[PDB]
C-alpha cells in the first residue's frame, strides 16, 4: 500500500510486496513441471504462443552438459540467471576442472537474488526456475523463488494452474522415484503430471517442450516432431 | 514519486507497459514472412503536406540478409539500430560469417532491460525484425522493449495492429509466393490507414537470400498498388 | 620531414618547403605540400617525425577553424601563433610528445602587417623577419644577414628565397626535392606554381 | 530511498517553464536596482546598496561592482554568494584565454562562458540554479564598448542601456524615454543616478546607499581605464548632477 | 630477471587431403636437455569436428586450446548449437592471439578439419595472430626439417615427368589417408633421427565426416 | 619480477600399482647456507593428496595457506564434504595451475616447482607438475630441480612407461625413492639429509612419513683417495 | 552523480518532461525555412518587446555550424547554443576523420541523436528546443532543409516553421507554396519567406531577420533596409 | 614482400609477391597480400603479417558500417584516413604495417599509401616492401598514364618478378588486381619460377642468368 514503492522497504507486518509482486508474475506464466528418479532427472515445461501465427516462446535454458532449468515469469530475467550459471558452471570446470555441484548452484542463485531485494534503486528478479542436473551425489531437483528461495525437491511444478500438477506428483511420489534406468517411463510421468493443470487446450506437438538429464545422459532438449512420441 | 524498475501488484514493470501504450499510438508497420521471402511495410503518415516524404525512414536496413521495420517513438530506435549493425558487422569481423537472425534479436534485445537509477527509461518503439540465413531460413521476429521477443509467420504493430492482426489470422498460409505477401501487406496497410494509400504516404521492402534486404522504389510499389486495386475489383 | 623556410618582407610572409618524402631508402613522394591553411591569412608551414607532423597540423587546423566558427572572426597570427605553442609546451611534457617544428606565416589585417613565427617541438617561440628549422638556418642565414630588408618586394623576396635554395641544394649532402613556395598577404594565400 | 526527498529542480512546468529559474527570478526582483548605459565614449555602472546601517564600513564593502579584469566589469544583482562564486570562474576564464591567444578576452566570449554555466545548473545536476543576474560592462577592440545582461537562466542578450533588480519595469522606461544614441558619458552618469533616483523604494538618494563605477577611453591616449567610485567621489557626483 | 616465456619443443604436423584431414604431432615435453613427459598430449579434439595444437611454450598453448575450446561452447549458448565450421574457427582463433598482441602467446598453432563442402581444411597460424588456409604445413622445433619434405612428396615440387626434361611437371594426383600416414610416419622419423626435441611418441588425429579417430606410434627415446 | 630468498630443494615423486608415492627433504637454503634444518615441503591436503614444493619458501607457504583455505571454503554449505564432495588431487592441482599460470601473467610469479600427488575418487594415480610459468605436465615418474636429472634416470628403470605402473609394486617404489634420495644427498650441494616421505594408496589411504634419514652410505673408498695426480702420499 | 530520471512514461504512453519541452518551442520566437530551386532562406522572429538593444553584438537567431551549413531555433535560447556548439564540435571532428565536410543530413542526425538522448539519459532534461537545419552538401546543387524536435525525431521539409504562432505561418506556407514549381529565384525564395512571417509578426521594421544560404558556401544576412523593401512591396500589392 | 600500386588511364594496378619469412627461413610459399575490403576497394599488406591482416580487416568492418549508415559506398580518400588514424592510436606501440588502398570512387581512381606513423599519402604510383626499390626501377622508366589495361597489368607483373630475382625476401607468386570503375578483377596468381622462365625468353631480358 504505502509500503510497496520500493524493495528496500517492509511493511508494518515484516512483508516485502515488490518481492511479492514479482512472486506473482510466476503465476501468470505458463506452467512447468520438474520430477527425478535416482539416476534421471526431467524437466517438461508447456511453452506459450502470442497467438497462431507466432511461436511458442521458449521455455528450458542449457547451463552446462550435466544441468540446466525451465522458467516461468519474466524470460529476460531467466536469461540473465541461466547466464550467470553458465558462467559459474564454467568459473567451475576451468579452475578446478570440476563440475559445479547442482546445491552449489541453488546457493549462488539464491545469494545473486538476494542481494537485489535489500539495496535501493534495483528490483526483485520477476521469475521462477526449475534447475535439473546430475552430479557427483546423483540426480536432482531444485526450485528457484526470487525472493532467494531455493529448494531441494524430488518433484515439483510452478506457474499458472500448477497446483493440479504438484498434487499429482505427491501422490505418484512413491511411483517415479523408482523408475531408475527407463528415461522414457520418467517422461511419461512428467508428461501425465503437467497435463493436470492443463485446461481448454491440449498437449500439441509444437506446445510441448521436454528436457533430461542422467547417469550417462548429457542435457538434451526435446522439441517439435521429437515429443511427438509422448504425445 | 517511484522506481523507474517498479513492479506492479499483477507482477508487471509499469514503465514497461505504459511504453507499449506509446508503441499502440504509433504508425502501423506490418511484416508477413513466406518461403520465397519476408516482406515489411509501414505507414509513412506525414504530419503535414510540405514534409518530404521519402525523408522519413520507418524501414532500414541491418545488415545484408537482416531488414527492420519500426512503430512507436521512433527516435529511440536510431540507438538500437546502430547496435544491431554494430553487432552485425562484429559477428561479421569475429567469425567470418552472417549473423543468425535469432541471435542479432537476441542482442537487441539485450538492451531493453538495461534501465533503472545505463539508460533512465524503456525504449519506446518495436520493431519487426526481417531476415535469412542457412540453418533456420526466413524468419520475422517482433521485439518488444519488454525484451521479449517472438518469431511470427506473420505480425503487425502500431495504432492498426489488433485489426490488421486479425485479417492476417485469416489470409495468411505456408503456400504464400513473394507476389502475394506484398499485394496482402498493401491491402491490409489501406485498410487501418486514415489517409488513402498510395506510394508517398506507405513503403514496401523485402529480404530475399539472392538479393538481399531491398527498400522498394515508390514506382515499383505504385505498381503493386494499381495491380491490388485490378484484383479487388475482379469479383 | 626536411627543409622549411620563411621570410617576412613589406607587406607579405613567403614559406617555402621542401617536396620529398622518404621511407627507408626510398623516396616515395616528391611532390608533397608540408603546409596546413589555418585561416584565409594565416598559414603554417611544418617539419619533423613521420606522421606526427600532418596529424598536429590537421589537429591545429581543426581548432582554428572551430573558432573562426564560433566567433564569425579570424585569430591575429600572433593569437594562432601562441594557442599553437602552448600545445607544444603542453606536448613536450606527455607521455609520447609530438616532434613537430613549425613556422606559421600570417597578414594581420588590423595591423596591416605581414608576421612571421617560428615555434619548435618544445614551445620555443621567437617573431622573425625570416627563420628556418633544423639544418635548413646553417647554410641560408648568412645569406639573410646580408640581403635582407624590411621594406623588400615580394618579387625581392623570391629572389633572395631562390638564392637560399640554390644554396642548400649546393651545400647540402640530401636531396629535397625542391620547394614548394606559398605567398600569405592581404588578398590571402597563393601558391607560386613555378619555382 | 533518497528519491522521496528529491524536488527535481531541472524540470519543465506543464506551461514550459523552468520552475527553478522563474523563482530566482523573483528573488532577484527584491534585490537593490543595478543599471547599466553605455555611450560613445565610455560606459556607465549604477547600483544601490540594500537598506545599509551607518556602522557599515562603506570604503571598504563591495557587494555591488566587481571586477573581472581591467577591461570587463560587472554589477550583481541577486544572492553576493553565489555571484562570488560565479565572478572567481570568470576572472579565471579571462586569464585562461590571454595565457593561451596572448590577447585579452572578447566581451562576449567571457559573458557566454558565465553564461553556460548557468544553463547547465538549469539543465542537469539536480542542484538550485545560482540567484544572479549580472550587468556586463566592457570593452574590446571588435564591437568597442559593450554592455550585456545574463540571469538565472543562462540566457544572455546585449543592450544600449538597461537594468536588473528591483523596479526594472518602472527603471527601463524611464531610460528608454531620455536615452539617445549620441549620449555621452558626462550625460549616461546623470541618466544613471536620476534613474535610481526616481525608482528607489528609499526615502532619499545618498552616497552611502550607492556603488558606482565608469569605464572610460579617458585614459591617456588609446587606452581603458576602470573607476571604482570612492565614496567621496559618490558624494560630490550627487552634488554636481543637483541631486543632494 | 623474470623470463615469462619457455621452450617446451616438440613438433606438429598437418595435412589436408580432399575429403580428411590429418593432425600430428609427438608426445614428448621438454625443458632445455631433459625430458619432462614422455607422453604429453599436445593435439585436441575441441569439438564440432575440428582439432587444434598450439605449439611452443605449452603453457601458452594449454591456455589457448583451453580458450578455444571455451570460445566453441559459447559459441553453441549464443547461436542456438549451431556447428562452428573450420573457416569461423579460425578468425577467432586470429582475435585470440591478437589480444595479446603486445603480450604474445609464445605458439605455433595449428587447426585441422573439414570445410562447408566436406573437403579436408587446415589452419596455420603465427604466434600474433596472422592466419591462412593451406594444403600442409609442420610447425615447431622440426618444422624447418619436416616442410621441404612435404613440398617435395605432397605438391611434387621440382618433380617432372621423366623423358620431357624439365618440361612438364609431376601432375598434382590426390593422396589418400593410407598415404598421408606414412608420409607422416616417415616425417616424424625423420625428425626424430635428427631432432633431438623430437621423439618419445607420435599422435595422429585423423578428421572425417564419420568423425575424430586417433592412431598412436612409438618413436624413437634417445 | 623477485628473486628467491630463502629456498627448498629437489621433489621427487612416481606411480605404483595401486597408488603414489613423493619426497623432499626438509632443508631451508639462504643461498650457499643452509639455514633452516625442519621445514616440511611436503604438504597434505585432506587424506586423498600430498603437494610438495620446492624454490622459494615464502611464496611456499603463502601456497599452503591457499590450500589450507580451499579446504574451508569446500567444506562451507557442503554435507558431503568428506565424501562424494571432498576435495579431489585434480581439483587442487588444477586451482594451482590457474594461480601460477595468472601469477606469471601480471609478471609476478610464485617462484616454486610443484608436484601434486593424490588419488582420485575411482582409484586413479594422480600425478602433475606446475611450476613458476605455468607449465604442467604428467608422467609416471616427475621430480622438481636436481631430481630431474639424476632422480627420474633411475626412477624411469623402474617405471619407463605406463605399462610397468600396474607391475610396481609399493615397496619396490618405496625402495627406489629412498636410494634416489641417496643419491640427491652425494651429490646435491642444496640438500639434506633429513627428509619426509608420502605414499597415498587407493587401499591403505595416506602414510605420511616423518624425519627419515639417508642411510647406507658409503664413503670408505675416499681414504685411498689421494693429490689430484700425481701425489702418492 | 545526479542520475535521477526525469523523463519517464506515463500510463497513457506519454513522455510528459518531451511534451513540455515542446510547449518551450511553441512559447519562442517564430522561424521559418523555405527552399527554393538554387537557395534556402531562413527567417526569424524578433520580439519587439525589448527595445534599446544593440543588435551589432546581441546574439543572432541563424548561427552557421560550418561554411556550407546553418542553424535556427525555437525555444529556449540558453539550451540552444549547447547544441550549436556540440554541431561546430562534430563538424571540425567530421572533417578532420573523413576529410569531407558533413552533408547537412549527417549533421541533423547528429543534433537529433543529441536530443534523443537527452531523453532517455538519467539525471538530465531534454531540450526545449526545435532546430531548423539548412544548406548544401559539398558539391552539390540540392537545397537541403530538416527539422528537429526535442523527442529527437527529424525529417526533410520542402517549407517549414517553428514557433510561436507556427500554426499560423505553417497554414499560409501550404497553400503558397507548390511543390511542382517553387521559388524559382532569391528574390520569389525570400519574397515568400517575409510574406510568412507578416502574417505573424506585427510590425516589419527591425522584427524580421532573414538569412540566404545559397550552394558552394555562400552565406549572406539581409539587412534592415533591404527586409523594409521586401516588407514595402507586399504590402502595397495587396492594397487591390 | 614486394608491392605496388599505381593510377593509369584504365583505373589502378595493383601487384603483390607471395613470400613470408621468418629470418633466413621461407615459412610461406603463397601468402595473400591483397584483401578484397569491398568490390571497389583493396589494400595491400607489408610489415607485420599479423598487424596487416588484424587491422585491414578491421578496416573492412568499419568501412561496411559506413555503407550502412549513410547508404553510399565509402571514399578511398576516407577509408585511408579511418587506417591511419588507427595508426595513431597504437603510435609508438611497435606495429609494423605498410600498406597501399586502391580503389574506385566519385572522384575517378583513388591511391594512397598509408604506414604505421599514420603516414597517409596520395599519390599515382607507390611500392612498399623489402624490394620496394626493385620494382621502382621499372615502373619509373616504364610508367605512363597512357598504358593499355593488357601493358600495364604486365609491368606491374613485370615489376614484381624484378624484385623477387633480386630481393631475397621476395618471390613465391605473383597476384594481380585490376580496378575499374565496376569493381576490381582479380587476374590470377603467377608462379615466379615459371613466370621468370618465360619472361626470360619472351622479353629476351635477364641475359646473365643462364636457362
Ligand atoms: C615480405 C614477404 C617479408 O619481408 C613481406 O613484408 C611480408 C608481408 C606479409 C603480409 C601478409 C602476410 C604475409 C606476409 N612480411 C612477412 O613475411 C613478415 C616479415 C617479418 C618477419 N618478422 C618481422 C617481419 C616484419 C616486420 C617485423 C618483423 N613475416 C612475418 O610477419 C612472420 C612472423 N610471419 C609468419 O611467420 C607467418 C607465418 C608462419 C604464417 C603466416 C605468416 C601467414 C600464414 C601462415 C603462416
Ligand atoms: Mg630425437
Amino acid at each position: 500500500n504505502n509500503y510497496d514503492g520500493d524493495t528496500v522497504t517492509f511493511s508494518p507486518t515484516g512483508r516485502l510486496f515488490q518481492v511479492e509482486y514479482a512472486l506473482e508474475a510466476i503465476k501468470q506464466g505458463s506452467v512447468t513441471v520438474g520430477l527425478r528418479s535416482n539416476t534421471h532427472a526431467v524437466l517438461v515445461a508447456l511453452k506459450r504462443n502470442a497467438d497462431e501465427l507466432s511461436s511458442y516462446q521458449k521455455k528450458i535454458i542449457k547451463c552446462d552438459e550435466h544441468m540446466g532449468l525451465s522458467l516461468a515469469g519474466l524470460a529476460p530475467d531467466a536469461r540473465v540467471l541461466s547466464n550467470y550459471l553458465r558462467q559459474q558452471c564454467n568459473y567451475s570446470s576451468l579452475v578446478f576442472n570440476r563440475k559445479l555441484a547442482v546445491e552449489r548452484a541453488g546457493h549462488l542463485l539464491c545469494d545473486k537474488a538476494q542481494k537485489n531485494t535489500q539495496s535501493y534503486g534495483g528490483r526483485p528478479y520477476g521469475v521462477g526456475l526449475l534447475i535439473i542436473g546430475y552430479d557427483k551425489s546423483g540426480a536432482h531437483l531444485l526450485e528457484f523463488q526470487p525472493s532467494g528461495n531455493v529448494t531441494e525437491l524430488y518433484g515439483t511444478a510452478i506457474g499458472a494452474r500448477s497446483q493440479g500438477a504438484k498434487t499429482y506428483l505427491e501422490r505418484t511420489l512413491d511411483t517415479f522415484i523408482k523408475i531408475d534406468g527407463n528415461p522414457d517411463e520418467l517422461i511419461k510421468a512428467g508428461v501425465e503430471a503437467i497435463s493436470q493443470s492443463l485446461r481448454d487446450e491440449s498437449l500439441t506437438v509444437d506446445n510441448l517442450s521436454i528436457a533430461i538429464v542422467g547417469k550417462d545422459t548429457p542435457f538434451t532438449i526435446y522439441d517439435g516432431e521429437a515429443v511427438a512420441k509422448y504425445i | 514519486d517511484r522506481g523507474v524498475s517498479t513492479f506492479s501488484p499483477e507482477g508487471r514493470l509499469f514503465q514497461v507497459e505504459y511504453s507499449l501504450e506509446a508503441i499502440k499510438l504509433g504508425s502501423t508497420a506490418i511484416g508477413i514472412a513466406t518461403k520465397e521471402g519476408v516482406v515489411l511495410g509501414v505507414e509513412k503518415r506525414a504530419t503535414s503536406p510540405l514534409l518530404e516524404s521519402d525523408s522519413i525512414e520507418k524501414i532500414v536496413e541491418i545488415d545484408r540478409h537482416i531488414g527492420c521495420a519500426m512503430s512507436g517513438l521512433t527516435a529511440d530506435a536510431r540507438s538500437m539500430i546502430e547496435h544491431a549493425r554494430t553487432a552485425a558487422v562484429t559477428h561479421n569481423l569475429y567469425y567470418d560469417e552472417d549473423i543468425n537472425v535469432e541471435s542479432l534479436t537476441q542482442s537487441v534485445c539485450d538492451l531493453a532491460l538495461r534501465f533503472g537509477e545505463l539508460m533512465s527509461r524503456p525504449f519506446g518503439v518495436a520493431l519487426l525484425i526481417a531476415g535469412h540465413d542457412a540453418d533456420d531460413g526466413y524468419q520475422l521476429f517482433h521485439a518488444e522493449p519488454s525484451g521479449t521477443f517472438y518469431r511470427y509467420n506473420a505480425k503487425a504493430i502500431g495504432s492498426g495492429s489488433e485489426g490488421a492482426q486479425a485479417e492476417l489470422l485469416n489470409e495468411w498460409h505456408s503456400s504464400l509466393t513473394l507476389k502475394e505477401a506484398e499485394l496482402l501487406v498493401l491491402k491490409i496497410l489501406k485498410q487501418v490507414m486514415e489517409e488513402k494509400l498510395d506510394e508517398n504516404n506507405a513503403q514496401l521492402s523485402c529480404i530475399t537470400k539472392q538479393d538481399g534486404f531491398k527498400i522498394y522504389d515508390n514506382e515499383k510499389t505504385a505498381e503493386l498498388i494499381k495491380e491490388l486495386k485490378e484484383k479487388e475489383a475482379a469479383e | 620531414m626536411d627543409i622549411i623556410l620563411g621570410i617576412r618582407v613589406q607587406d607579405s610572409v613567403i614559406l617555402a618547403s621542401s617536396k620529398a618524402v622518404t621511407r627507408g631508402i626510398s623516396v616515395l613522394k616528391d611532390s608533397d605540400d608540408k603546409t596546413r591553411q589555418l585561416s584565409p591569412h594565416t598559414l603554417m608551414s611544418f617539419a619533423g617525425e613521420a606522421g606526427d607532423t600532418v596529424q598536429f597540423a590537421e589537429y591545429i587546423q581543426a581548432n582554428i577553424q572551430l573558432y573562426s566558427i564560433r566567433e564569425d572572426y579570424e585569430l591575429s597570427p600572433q593569437a594562432v601563433s601562441s594557442f599553437v605553442r602552448q600545445e607544444l609546451a603542453k606536448s613536450i611534457r606527455s607521455r609520447r610528445p609530438y616532434q613537430v617544428n613549425v613556422l606559421i606565416g600570417g597578414y594581420d589585417k588590423k595591423k596591416n602587417k605581414p608576421e612571421l613565427y617560428q615555434i619548435d617541438y618544445l614551445g620555443t617561440k621567437v617573431e622573425l623577419p625570416y627563420g628556418a628549422h633544423g639544418y635548413s638556418g646553417f647554410y641560408t642565414f648568412s645569406l639573410l644577414d646580408h640581403h635582407y630588408r624590411p621594406d623588400m618586394t615580394t618579387e625581392e623576396g623570391l629572389d633572395l628565397l631562390k638564392l637560399c635554395v640554390q644554396e642548400l641544394e649546393k651545400r647540402m649532402p640530401m636531396d629535397f626535392k625542391g620547394v614548394i613556395v606559398k605567398i600569405v598577404d592581404k588578398d590571402g594565400i597563393r601558391q607560386v606554381d613555378d619555382f | 530511498g533518497s528519491r522521496r526527498y528529491d524536488s527535481r529542480t531541472t524540470i519543465f512546468s506543464p506551461e514550459g517553464r523552468l520552475y527553478q529559474v522563474e523563482y530566482a527570478l523573483e528573488s532577484i526582483s527584491h534585490a537593490g536596482t543595478a543599471i547599466g548605459i553605455m555611450a560613445s565614449d565610455g560606459i556607465v555602472l549604477a547600483a544601490e546598496r540594500k537598506v545599509t546601517s551607518t556602522l557599515l564600513e562603506q570604503d571598504t564593502s563591495t557587494e555591488k561592482l566587481y571586477k573581472l579584469n581591467d577591461k570587463i566589469a560587472v554589477a550583481v544583482a541577486g544572492l553576493t554568494a553565489d555571484a562570488e562564486i560565479l565572478i572567481n570562474t570568470a576572472r579565471i576564464h579571462a586569464q585562461n584565454y590571454l595565457k593561451t591567444y596572448n590577447e585579452d578576452i572578447p566581451v562576449e566570449i567571457l559573458v557566454r562562458r558565465l553564461s553556460d554555466i548557468k544553463q547547465g545548473y538549469t539543465q542537469h545536476g539536480g542542484l538550485r540554479p545560482f540567484g544572479v543576474s549580472f550587468i556586463y560592462a566592457g570593452y574590446d577592440d571588435r564591437y568597442g564598448y559593450q554592455l550585456y545582461t545574463s540571469n538565472p537562466s543562462g540566457n544572455y542578450t546585449g543592450w544600449k542601456a538597461i537594468s536588473v533588480g528591483a523596479n526594472t519595469s518602472a527603471a527601463q522606461t524611464l531610460l528608454q524615454m531620455d536615452y539617445k544614441d549620441d549620449m555621452k558619458v558626462d550625460d549616461a552618469i546623470e541618466l544613471a543616478l536620476k534613474t535610481l533616483s526616481k525608482t528607489t523604494d528609499s526615502s532619499a538618494l545618498t552616497y552611502d546607499r550607492l556603488e558606482f563605477a565608469t569605464i572610460r577611453k579617458g585614459a591617456n591616449d588609446g587606452e581603458v581605464y576602470q573607476k571604482i567610485f570612492k565614496p567621496q567621489e559618490i558624494k560630490d557626483i550627487l552634488v554636481k548632477t543637483g541631486i543632494t | 630477471q623474470f623470463n615469462p616465456y619457455g621452450d617446451n619443443g616438440g613438433t606438429i604436423l598437418g595435412i589436408a587431403g580432399e575429403d580428411f584431414a590429418v593432425l600430428a604431432g609427438d608426445t614428448r615435453n621438454i625443458t632445455d636437455y631433459s625430458i619432462n613427459s614422455r607422453y604429453e598430449p599436445k593435439v585436441f579434439d575441441c569439438g564440432d569436428n575440428i582439432v587444434m595444437s598450439a605449439n611452443g611454450f605449452a603453457a601458452d598453448g594449454d591456455a589457448l586450446v583451453k580458450r578455444f575450446k571455451n570460445s566453441v561452447k559459447w559459441y553453441h549458448f549464443d547461436h542456438n548449437d549451431k556447428k562452428l565450421s573450420i573457416n569461423s574457427a579460425a578468425r577467432n582463433i586470429q582475435h585470440l592471439l591478437y589480444g595479446k598482441r603486445f603480450f604474445p602467446y609464445y605458439v605455433h598453432t595449428i587447426i585441422a578439419g573439414l570445410d562447408e563442402d566436406g573437403k579436408g581444411a587446415v589452419y596455420s597460424f603465427d604466434p600474433v595472430g596472422s592466419y591462412e588456409r593451406e594444403q600442409c604445413r609442420a610447425g615447431g622445433a622440426a618444422a624447418s626439417l619436416i616442410m621441404p619434405f612435404l613440398d617435395n612428396q605432397v605438391n611434387f615440387k621440382n618433380q617432372y615427368e621423366p623423358g620431357t626434361n624439365g618440361k612438364v611437371k609431376k601432375p598434382l594426383k590426390y593422396l589418400s589417408v593410407e598415404e598421408v600416414i606414412k608420409l607422416v610416419r616417415d616425417s616424424f622419423t625423420s625428425a626424430t633421427e635428427r631432432h633431438i626435441q623430437v621423439g618419445d611418441g607420435l599422435e595422429i588425429l585423423i578428421v572425417t565426416k564419420d568423425g575424430v579417430r586417433k592412431e598412436f606410434y612409438e618413436l624413437k627415446r634417445d | 619480477t623477485q628473486q628467491p630468498i630463502v629456498t627448498g630443494t629437489s621433489v621427487i615423486s612416481m606411480k605404483y600399482d595401486n597408488g603414489v608415492i613423493i619426497a623432499a627433504d626438509n632443508l631451508g637454503s639462504y643461498g650457499s647456507l643452509l639455514r633452516f634444518n625442519g621445514v616440511e615441503r611436503l604438504i597434505p591436503v585432506g587424506d586423498n593428496t600430498v603437494v610438495g614444493i620446492s624454490g622459494d619458501i615464502s611464496d611456499m607457504q603463502h601456497i599452503e595457506r591457499l590450500l589450507k583455505d580451499l579446504v574451508t571454503e569446500n567444506a562451507y554449505d557442503n554435507p558431503l564434504a568428506d565424501a562424494e564432495e571432498a576435495l579431489e588431487p585434480s581439483y587442487i592441482f588444477e586451482y594451482l595451475a590457474t594461480v601460477m599460470y595468472q601469477r606469471r601473467s601480471k609478471m609476478n610469479p610464485l617462484w616454486n616447482a610443484i608436484i601434486v600427488a593424490g588419488v582420485q575418487s575411482n582409484g586413479d594415480q594422480f600425478l602433475r607438475y606446475v611450476n613458476l610459468l605455468g607449465v604442467t605436465y604428467s608422467s609416471p615418474t616427475l621430480a622438481t630441480g636436481f631430481g630431474a636429472h639424476m632422480a627420474n634416470p633411475l626412477l624411469r628403470k623402474v617405471v619407463d612407461r605406463e605399462s610397468d605402473i600396474p607391475k610396481t609394486t609399493v615397496q619396490v617404489a618405496e625402495e627406489a625413492i629412498v636410494n634416489a634420495m641417496r643419491v640427491l644427498y652425494y651429490r646435491d650441494a642444496r640438500s639434506s639429509r633429513n627428509f619426509s616421505l608420502a605414499i597415498i594408496d587407493k587401499n591403505t589411504g595416506l602414510t605420511f612419513k616423518k624425519n627419515l634419514q639417508v642411510e647406507n652410505m658409503k664413503w670408505d673408498f675416499a681414504k685411498d683417495i689421494k693429490g689430484y695426480g700425481t701425489q702418492k702420499i | 552523480g545526479y542520475d535521477r530520471a526525469l523523463s519517464i512514461f506515463s500510463p497513457d504512453g506519454h513522455i510528459f518532461q518531451v511534451e513540455y519541452a515542446l510547449e518551450a518551442v511553441k512559447r519562442g520566437t517564430c522561424a521559418v525555412g523555405v527552399k527554393g530551386k538554387n537557395c534556402v532562406v531562413l527567417g526569424c522572429e524578433r520580439r519587439s518587446t525589448l527595445k534599446l538593444q544593440d543588435t551589432r553584438i546581441t546574439p543572432s537567431k541563424v548561427s552557421k555550424i560550418d561554411s556550407h551549413v546553418v542553424l535556427s531555433f525555437s525555444g529556449l535560447n540558453a539550451d540552444s547554443r549547447i547544441l550549436i556548439e556540440k554541431a561546430r564540435v562534430e563538424a571540425q571532428s567530421h572533417r578532420l576523420t573523413l576529410e569531407d565536410p558533413v552533408t547537412v543530413e549527417y549533421l541533423t542526425r547528429y543534433v537529433a541523436g543529441v536530443q534523443q538522448r537527452y531523453t532517455q539519459s538519467g539525471g538530465v532534461r531534454p531540450f526545449g528546443v526545435s532546430t531548423l537545419i539548412a544548406g548544401f552538401d559539398p558539391r552539390d546543387d540540392e537545397p537541403k532543409l530538416y527539422q528537429t524536435e526535442p523527442s529527437g525525431i527529424y525529417s526533410s521539409w520542402s517549407a517549414q516553421t517553428i514557433g510561436r504562432n507556427s500554426k499560423t505561418v505553417r497554414e499560409f506556407l501550404e497553400k503558397n507554396y507548390d511543390r511542382k514549381e517553387p521559388p524559382a529565384t532569391v528574390e520569389e525564395c525570400v519574397k515568400l519567406t517575409v510574406r510568412s512571417l507578416l502574417e505573424v509578426v506585427q510590425t516589419g521594421a527591425k522584427n524580421i531577420e532573414i538569412t540566404v544560404v545559397k550552394p558552394d558556401s555562400d552565406i549572406v544576412a539581409l539587412s534592415s533596409e533591404e527586409i523594409n523593401q521586401y516588407v514595402t512591396q507586399i504590402e502595397q500589392e495587396k492594397q487591390e | 614482400t614486394t608491392t605496388l600500386a599505381f593510377k593509369f588511364q584504365h583505373g589502378v594496378i595493383a601487384a603483390v609477391d607471395s613470400r613470408a619469412s621468418a629470418g633466413s627461413y621461407i615459412s610461406a610459399l603463397r601468402v595473400n597480400k591483397v584483401i578484397e575490403i569491398n568490390p571497389y576497394l583493396l589494400g595491400t599488406m607489408s610489415g607485420c603479417a599479423a598487424d596487416c591482416q588484424y587491422w585491414e580487416t578491421l578496416l573492412a568492418k568499419e568501412c561496411r558500417l559506413y555503407y550502412l549508415r549513410n547508404g553510399e559506398r565509402i571514399s578511398v580518400s576516407a577509408a585511408s584516413k579511418l587506417l591511419s588514424n588507427m595508426m595513431c592510436q597504437y603510435r609508438g606501440m611497435g606495429l609494423s604495417m605498410g600498406s597501399m588502398i586502391c580503389g574506385w570512387d566519385k572522384k575517378g581512381p583513388g591511391l594512397y599509401y598509408v604506414d604505421e606513423h599514420g603516414t597517409r599519402l596520395s599519390g599515382n604510383m607507390f611500392s612498399t616492401g623489402s624490394g620496394n626499390t626493385y620494382a621502382y626501377g621499372v615502373l619509373d622508366s616504364n610508367y605512363k598514364w597512357d598504358l593499355s589495361v593488357e601493358d600495364a597489368l604486365y609491368l606491374g607483373k613485370r615489376s614484381i618478378l624484378a624484385a623477387a630475382h633480386r630481393d631475397a625476401y621476395s618471390g613465391g607468386s605473383v597476384n594481380l588486381y585490376h580496378v575499374t570503375e565496376d569493381g576490381w578483377i582479380y587476374h590470377g596468381n603467377h608462379d615466379v619460377g615459371e613466370l621468370f622462365w618465360k619472361v626470360k625468353e619472351e622479353e629476351g631480358s635477364f641475359n646473365n642468368v643462364i636457362g
